[PDB]
This record gives C-alpha cells, structure tokens and sequence, in this order.
C-alpha cells in the first residue's frame, strides 16, 4: 500500500498527527508492505526521518534507475510510532522538465497551472514524480503482487489521475479534508448551509482565483475508485459541490492515553482546576466577594475565528445567562475563558500587579503562619493551649491591617490578560462592551480573554494548554463552518463534557452513533435548520441546565463522557479505512 | 489547443467560454 502525502515533513496542518496515529494501526494490519509517500524537505531530515541509505531489502533495481536517471530519492523511517517505511522525493530533484511534463499533461486529465503558484507546480511535479515511481516499480515489480495507492490530500492527489492516465493496475482511493472554496464562501456575506442546492460553482471559482485548484481536486475526485470523505456533512457538502457522492465517510480518530485508574483523569481535573483559582484570585484581588466553591469554568478554544469558531453566540448567549442569573437571585457565578490567539505586545499591567499582590498577601500569611507555628510549638511543648491572648502580638495586626489596605481597589478589573495592539477594530472586545459585561461585583458572569497560547513558560498562568483544558468544567464550542473538529475530540478524550452542533463534523459524527446524545454531557445544538436567535436561545438554556446540576451530577456526566474515549480512537476509526481499501480493490481487480 | 495554452499559464481561467469543466469531463470518462 502507498501513502501519498505533502504533510509528511512539515507541520502545517492536523494530517500529520493523524497520518502519525495511522501508521501504528495500518503497519500491523499491513506487515512489511506499508509504504508511505512524502516530499523531500531540508527542514524535515535532520529530526524528522532516519535516512536508509541501503537498499530496500525487497526492492533494488527502482531506486538504482531513479537515481541513474537524474532524480534524487530517499528511503528510511520515519520518526513517528510503530515501524513506517517511507519515501523523501526532492521537489527541485527534477525541476528541470516541468516543461516536457506540462506538455504532455495537456491530454491527461487538461490541468492548467499558474506559473508563478509554486506550490501548484510543486504539487505537480511531486505527482509526476510519483507516477513516474509507480510506473519504474510495476515494470520491475514482474507484476506479481497487486499495488493499492491511497491519497490523503488534494496537493497529493494531482497524480492520482495520471496513474489512471497510464492504465496502472492498481486500485484508487482518493480522501479529501475540506473544500478550499468553501471556506471562501463563509467570508462572502451569504448564507452557506441553507443554499446547499444551487453552487454557481464555475464562476465562483473563476472570479476568485481558486479555479483550477478545485479543477484538479474534482478530476481527481471523479476518476479515482472510491471517493472517502472526513464526515457526513463534508460528504453531503462534497456531493452537492464535487458532483460525486462519496462512497464512505472517514472521520479522524486519535490515540488515547489511557491511565492505571479510571478517576485519574479526574484527579487531573482536580489540581490543574486549583491552578485556575490561583490565577483568578489574582485577577480579582479587592472584589472576591463571591464564592469560589460554587463557580463554574467555561472555555472555547481553537485560532482566532470570529464567526467559523462561534464566538459571538457564547457571548449573546453567556449574556442572556447573565439576565436570567440575576433575576433567579443565584449565588453560582461562572468564569469564561477564551484561549484566541491574536496579535498582541507586552503584557497588562494590572494583570502582573494582581499577581503582585496575590503572592504578597501569600507571604503576609506565611509569615503570620510561621509566627503562629512557633508560639503553639511552644505553648504545646510546655503543655498547654493557645487561648490566643498572644497571638495578636499587637503588631502583626498592623502589617496585616496595612496589607488590607494596600488591597483596597477602586477600578473594575481587566478584560484581557494582555495589551491589544488595536482596539477600534477587534471584534471580541467591541461584542464585549456591546452586551455590557465589564466584571463588576453585581454581575454573574466573568470574562478572561487571553490571546496567546498556553505554555509553562508564561508568567501568569503556568499552564500548558492540556492542563487548564482538564481544569476547566464545560468546553464550548459552537462551530459554525468547521470540516471534522479535533478540540472537542480532545475535550472528550481529556474526560470532560462539551457543547457542539450538527454542523460541526465531531457533532454529526456523534449524532449518528449514539442516541439520545444528551446523558452522556455532549449537548447538541441545531444550527443547520434554525435561526440564529433559536440557536442563542438554546445554547442559554443548555448552558442554564448545565448550572443547574450539583457536583455529584456533574461527576456522573463527566465519568460518563469519560467512556466515550473508545469511540474516537484509531482501533474503531480502522475499520471505515479497511471498507475503502477492500471497495476499491474489489472495483480495480477481483 | 493551441489558444489554450496562454490561457492556464498565467492564470486567466476561462469560465463563461467553451472550456469549462465538462469540457474535461466528457474525455476523462473515456479513461475508465
Ligand atoms: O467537578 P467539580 O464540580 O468542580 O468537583 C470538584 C472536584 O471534582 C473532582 O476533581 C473530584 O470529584 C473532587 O473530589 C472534587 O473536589
């Protein structure tokens, strides 16, 4: 089998996690016999891939004529899980006959490429290369064994067809992730989801410079075997655009780190939460006049997309929840979070001052503490009791007093952990003063805008991101144009509820397998067939319900959801991948 | 095929002309 790839040396998207995850699993399944392709990248040999300058043991002659020939290729082991047996194909190796292989590409699948995208011309030539090599290897494979190709990504599929052009015996799986113009399509203004049936697909793709990108990825689509797709939305998204309905769905599964005890991931929870305390006590030094036993920690993570990520509908919705919590005379207070990373410099001041004072005070007390330690060392040493006619020493009390008084604060306490460059143009901060929620003691609703990722490294907050995300209580996430969704994937992993929508691959996916998905802490939401004040609306009551629930219930729902780990990993994921490969070789060759 | 040529080098893209997509289809079939 072979897998052909562009993410294979460098980290620009989630495919490499994946394609890492997937060898363990298709390398056992497989044997020996699992090949993977990947472009050659100077930044990807040095810690990235073991070179194996000897020979394949069960393959010689391809690699001395490719060599002989003029381009440069490598084999060795990747340096991910399980044994993978891969392939580096240099992309300026054989840069000197783009013209030759472009003119007569022309009668293969009539693909056009601008001449100054260099990544197109470089995804063509990394597919000519690699028909090129399965071309050498059949010829000199004696035609014995039965070649099955797959391909990840649309970049790597432009040979795909060539091969099909060549009438290669082998069976075909082309597997996309998103439609390149669909993402486009959100930033036009125009609602997406509910004109799923008429796409002027032509035009929308020649005005706006992205034609012969998805040119290539439906021809590729159209003559491959088998057609997989991440989800079901993807799917009915790629039938309605591609014009192929595809012939099964492949979500994305993630290897679980299971623990020796069940509750650990709970006693996870349980510290890294106090290591959120720490941080707000300090963001709230002269008006902790609430309850902290009885708050609540709401997140939502992921870049900074305003729309595509469903920020604005937590914010409307965390204000009607704030409406209603001050009419219901409640005492629950809840905290959100939102992990955005944007553009910023330095950091806040009266942020780092909080922290200040936080750790001040700290030290107040271990002092006071220590003296305290000393007298009843002594009061027990002698045998008696502390009957505290001592311990006010009539000078603690006054650096005690004048502690209090330096914690005296009159301003309202900061929205953001950091300094924005700009203001006037910042969506989070102008929907934030809009809704008029500024940390004041009469409200019920806190907001901490953080934009930057988390790292042990930071002064405030000494977190890394898996920590504060198994610190916090319900994740939310309101996806509005999202393929497959791996945050809340790894929320549910982690052992903790979530709140998600149909739109969202994750949500369908989950949908679709387990009824009643409301027991089991993954609420739902119906974004597809309702507005957006239906939505707002619902995500308020979800999130009131969710407040509504004591502590023992909210140990049952995450314990729960804790279960559902099995789902999204690779050993039931395997199984969709095994369906492709057995359809597609069925329909190449019974 | 000649005139097609210039027209995916650098980018023009045709789209309301003959040369639309299935234009690409109605050959690539023939492959299978
Ligand atoms: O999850 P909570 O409602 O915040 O409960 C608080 C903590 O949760 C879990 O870590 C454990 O059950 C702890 O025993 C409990 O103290």
């Amino acid at each position: 089998l072979f897998e052909v790839a562009w993410e294979v040396a460098n980290k620009v998207g989630g495919i490499y996690t994946v394609l890492q995850t997937k060898a363990k699993v298709t390398g056992d399944e497989w044997g020996d016999n699992y090949f993977l392709v990947g472009p050659y990248t100077e930044q990807g040999v040095r810690t990235q891939v073991e070179l194996l300058e000897a020979p394949t043991p069960a393959l010689k002659r391809t690699l001395d004529s490719m060599n002989s020939k003029g381009c440069k290729v490598y084999f060795g082991r990747w340096l991910i899980e399980g044994g993978p047996l891969v392939v580096l194909l240099d992309v300026g190796a054989s840069a000197w006959a783009l013209e030759r292989w472009k003119g007569e590409l022309w009668d293969t699948c009539n693909i056009g490429v601008p001449w100054y995208d260099r990544e197109a011309n470089d995804a063509v030539l990394f597919g000519f290369l690699t028909t090129w090599f399965l071309g050498e290897f059949l010829a000199q494979s004696e035609e014995k064994p039965h070649v099955v190709a797959h391909f990840h990504e649309w970049l790597a599929g432009v040979g795909l067809c060539l091969c099909r052009a060549r009438r290669l015996p082998v069976a075909t799986i082309f597997t996309t992730h998103a439609t390149l113009l669909g993402r486009y399509l959100c930033a036009g203004a125009v609602d997406f989801y509910n004109n799923l049936e008429n796409f002027n697909v032509d035009k929308e793709a020649g005005e706006r410079q992205i034609y012969h990108r998805y040119c290539m990825e439906r021809a590729a689509a159209h003559c491959a075997h088998v057609f997989t797709t991440v989800s079901q939305i993807t799917a009915i998204e790629a039938q309605h655009l591609l014009k192929r309905k595809p012939d099964i769905v492949t979500p994305n599964g993630l290897n679980v780190k299971k623990f020796s005890a069940m509750h650990e991931f709970q006693n996870l929870h349980a510290q890294s939460k106090a290591r959120i305390q720490e941080f707000v006590r300090g963001h709230f030094y002269g008006h902790l006049d609430f309850n902290l036993d009885k708050t609540l920690y709401f997140f939502i993570a992921g870049r900074y997309e305003f729309s595509n990520k469903g920020a604005d509908v937590f914010l409307e919705a965390l204000a009607r929840l704030n409406y209603l919590l001050r009419v219901n005379g409640s005492e629950q207070t809840v905290v959100a979070f939102f992990i955005m990373p944007a553009r910023t410099n330095n950091f806040n001041v009266e942020t780092l001052k909080g922290q200040a004072v936080r750790k001040q005070l700290w030290d107040t007390a271990n002092t006071v503490k220590e003296k305290f330690g000393r007298k009843l060392y002594e009061s027990l040493l002698v045998g008696s009791l502390p009957d505290m006619n001592k311990m006010l020493d009539k000078e603690d009390f006054t650096m005690m007093k004048r502690a209090i008084f330096a914690t005296q604060r009159q301003s309202f306490p900061p929205v953001c952990t950091h300094n924005m460059l700009d203001d006037s143009s910042d969506p989070i901060l102008t929907t934030i003063r809009r809704i008029g929620l500024f940390n004041s003691s009469a409200d019920r609703v806190k907001v901490i805008f953080h934009p930057e990722f988390l790292s042990s490294t930071s002064p405030l907050l000494p977190v890394d991101y898996e920590e504060f995300v198994r610190g916090c209580h319900l994740g939310v996430f309101p996806s509005y144009y999202e393929p497959w969704g791996y945050t809340p994937a790894e929320c549910t992993v982690m052992g903790i509820p979530s709140i998600s929508t149909n739109l969202s691959g994750f949500g369908c996916f989950m949908e679709e397998h387990i009824a009643d998905p409301s027991a089991y802490g993954i609420y739902i939401l119906d974004r597809r067939f309702r507005s957006l004040d239906d939505s707002c609306s619902q995500l308020t009551s979800f999130l009131y319900s969710f407040c509504q629930q004591s502590r023992r219930q909210r140990i049952i729902q995450r314990n729960r959801t804790e279960r559902l780990s099995d789902l999204l990993d690779w050993k039931y994921l395997g199984r969709y991948y095994m369906s492709a490969r057995h359809m597609a070789l069925s329909k190449a060759f019974p | 095929s000649e005139e097609r040529k210039e027209r995916w080098e650098q980018g023009q893209a045709d789209y309301m002309g003959a040369d639309s997509f299935d234009n690409i289809k109605r050959k690539l079939d023939t492959y299978l």
